[PDB]
């Protein structure tokens, strides 16, 4: 891991033993945040819109 | 040896486990894992498990020393 | 009385190295040792046991020399260690038993009441326990029969606990089979089970020919215990019994029938896969 | 002179049970004991018999070894046959792994100070839990030779490199002020033949003919499952999608019905039904 890819705020990991950082990992989100991005598109489409 | 391999592998869910929430997967055969104790932990996910029950926050029981995932 | 006797693994390697290394050093028949262990509702459960001095002559078969003192005190040493196991009985590495153990049973009651003789065998037998627990005793014997100390018999395991299970794993991960059911393990755990009631059926029909050529008595006892084992006979045969186990083989078979096509299915299938793997790896080599 | 890295503390059967029985006793707190073994000849350390010593309010130290009840437990041992000399000592680290603190360090020095070869012993009840024995022969590292000569152990061999430092023991001072010693487990038969008697099942197991009901219960339930897995193998295999097969084959990787819940479940049912065949009919012949 390079210094230049930890950005403040990027919620590393550690080693339990020396705590050297190993992994970069996926930022933090609120849990409550994560539920407004929609992964399952819903079904309606604009032929389905009318005038 | 593969047999062996199988018992070892159940072996390592052996009751006393240490139940915490399932907070991100990072990756399959990661994630990370919220231990009650009250400490954040980034665990190697066990492969047998069932990707499917990996909610965004559900109930995981992590192994008591290796805090691995199983 | 005592309903069931537990050996922890312990107990075994403690007796097969007290006689290795009496026998190392000096030749002695059987080895002789205290017990140590806890009491469940019944089920005692020995755990540790330590060596005791003990000369004997095989051919007085009255004289035998056994260490109070050293008894007690190695008991305090184990106490100080660990107080929870109390003397519970004594062990002896000789395979059968012998006219004098009965004084020695007496002594060991002498520290504790409830005293089990558990005869922890040094020679492999593939067929049967290590241990033999016995207990001692005194009755009137109903039938009118004269009364003596003898040894009354009481169930064995082996069991362990978690610290012992561990050792025994990682001692036997070289010659220990797979734990499973596969199918080779399966067929040669029938055969032994085959080959073990054949050896209990020869011992009950050697003691059997003892009785009627009158070398040994005929118990009165037990006896009619045999008899109630060859009243329990299944009696196959039985047109009924005949009709529903047909029924059920036909009913295993259908289902063996069903796993044999899935197999075969598969099996064709991956001859499939690896045909046109091949063929198409051999079209894009030229 | 100096010690090969192909030193083997030789540790017997009797001797880890009882250190893991005894380890196991003390948590939550730790135990310790002398190890009555020999000091056969410079590149093996044989331990066959471990002794505890009672658990004291000093804890594991140099006064943990009551000299009375040491003396006397050698005193009573040498009558019963074992004349062995202390070859080292053993303590527990309950929690934590195998590797050794200041006391620790410090109760090692004062068992060399009467032979230089006082191999010491560390053993986790906690981690052995499973398969895994986490077993760990320390001895102390001159700091003197860490500048007079160089390492302490001669590698004339590579019996010893076969083995790797632990995170653990190197944080604590491993190769610094303690270097481990590769535990060999000194089994023999007789000692193994009766280790297979924990579980060696009783020759009834296998004849037990199971019970029908459950039985019946059990391939009703397979059947239904491999039906619906047989479902799924017609779905997957009749789509045979061809866009990049061979990666198709790798993007739907998940342990499902192609053959994973597949025919492992016709090996259930096989083995299940042909096992009960055979014992029902053996019953049936053996048994009138």
């Amino acid at each position: 891991i390079d210094i230049n890819d930890v950005t403040p705020n990027c919620r590393v990991a550690l080693r339990n033993d020396s705590y050297t950082l190993h992994k970069i990992l996926p930022n933090k989100v609120d849990p409550l945040v994560s539920l407004m991005m929609v992964e399952k598109v819903p079904d309606s489409t604009y032929e389905m819109i009318g005038g | 040896e593969f047999l062996h391999a199988q018992e070892e592998v159940k072996r390592i869910q052996s009751i006393p486990l240490v139940i915490g929430q399932f907070l991100e997967a990072v990756d399959q055969n990661t994630a990370i894992v919220g231990s009650t104790t009250g400490s954040n932990y980034y665990v190697r996910i066990l492969s047998t498990i069932d990707r499917e029950l990996l909610k965004p926050n559900a109930s995981v029981a992590l192994h008591k020393h290796s805090n691995a995932l199983v | 009385a005592v309903q069931k006797v537990v050996v922890h693994p312990l107990v075994l390697l403690s007796v097969v190295d007290h006689f290795n290394r009496i026998g190392k050093v000096g030749n002695q028949k059987r080895v002789v040792g205290v017990l140590l262990g806890s009491w469940q509702k019944k089920v005692l459960d020995v755990s540790n046991s330590f060596a005791v001095p003990f000369d004997e002559d095989d051919k007085d078969d009255s004289v035998w020399f056994l260490d109070h003192d050293y008894l007690e005190n190695m008991y305090g040493m184990f106490k100080k260690v660990n107080a929870r196991e109390r003397i519970v009985g004594w062990y002896h590495t000789g395979p059968k038993l012998h006219k004098n153990d009965i004084a020695i049973n007496e002594l060991m009651k002498r520290y504790c009441p409830n005293s089990v003789l558990v005869i922890i065998d040094v020679k492999p037998k593939d067929l049967g326990l290590p241990t033999e627990a016995y207990i001692s005793v005194e009755e009137v014997h109903d039938d009118g029969t004269p009364t003596s100390k003898t040894f009354e018999h009481v169930t064995s395991e082996i069991g362990a606990e978690e610290a012992e299970e561990v050792g025994v794993e990682h001692l036997l991960r070289d010659i220990k089979d797979t734990t499973v059911g596969t199918l080779s393990q399966r067929i040669t755990n029938q055969v032994h089970g085959l080959k073990g009631l054949n050896s209990k059926l020869l011992d009950i029909r050697s003691y059997l020919e003892k009785v009627a050529t009158g070398k040994l008595p005929i118990n009165h006892q037990i006896i009619y215990q045999l008899q109630d084992v060859f009243n329990l006979l299944p009696d196959v045969s039985l047109q009924e019994f005949v009709k529903a186990f047909y029924l059920k083989t036909n009913d295993q078979m259908v289902v063996v029938y069903l796993a044999s096509l899935i197999r075969s299915v598969v099996a064709l299938h991956n001859l499939i896969n690896n045909k046109i793997a091949n063929r198409d790896a051999e079209k894009k080599e030229g | 002179p100096a010690v090969d890295t192909a030193e083997q503390v030789y540790i017997s059967s009797l001797a880890l049970l009882k250190m893991l029985k005894h380890g196991r006793a003390g948590v939550p707190m730790e135990v310790m004991g002398l190890m009555l073994g020999e000091f056969v000849d410079d590149y093996t350390v044989r331990v066959i018999d471990v002794f505890a010593m009672p658990q004291s309010g000093t804890g594991v130290s140099v006064e943990a070894v009551d000299p009375v009840f040491q003396a006397k437990m050698l005193d009573m041992l040498k009558q019963t046959g074992r004349p062995e000399m202390v070859v080292g000592w053993y303590h527990s680290h309950p929690g934590f792994g195998c590797w050794l603190s200041g006391v620790d360090i410090n109760t090692q020095q004062s068992f060399e100070a009467l032979s230089e070869r006082a191999v010491a012993v560390v053993v986790d009840p906690i981690q052995s839990v499973k398969g895994k024995v986490v077993i760990d022969a320390f001895r102390l590292i001159n700091a003197n030779m860490m500048v007079l000569g160089h390492e302490p152990r001669q590698t004339t061999s590579n019996l010893g490199h076969l083995n790797k430092p632990s995170i653990q023991a190197l944080i604590h001072g491993l190769n610094r002020h303690y270097y481990s010693i590769t535990i060999n487990y000194r089994k023999n038969e007789l000692e193994q033949k009766m280790l297979l008697n924990l579980h060696k099942k009783s020759w009834m197991e296998g004849l037990t003919l199971q019970d029908y009901s459950e039985h019946c219960k059990h391939n009703e339930s397979v059947v239904k499952e491999m039906l619906e897995l047989a479902k799924n193998y017609n779905k997957a295999v009749e789509e045979e999608d061809k866009m990049t097969p061979e990666q198709l084959a790798i993007k739907n990787v998940g342990k499902q019905d192609p053959k994973r819940h597949l025919e492992e479940h016709v090996d259930v049912l096989m083995t299940s039904n042909i096992v009960q065949c055979l014992a029902a009919m053996l019953d049936t012949v053996v048994f009138k």
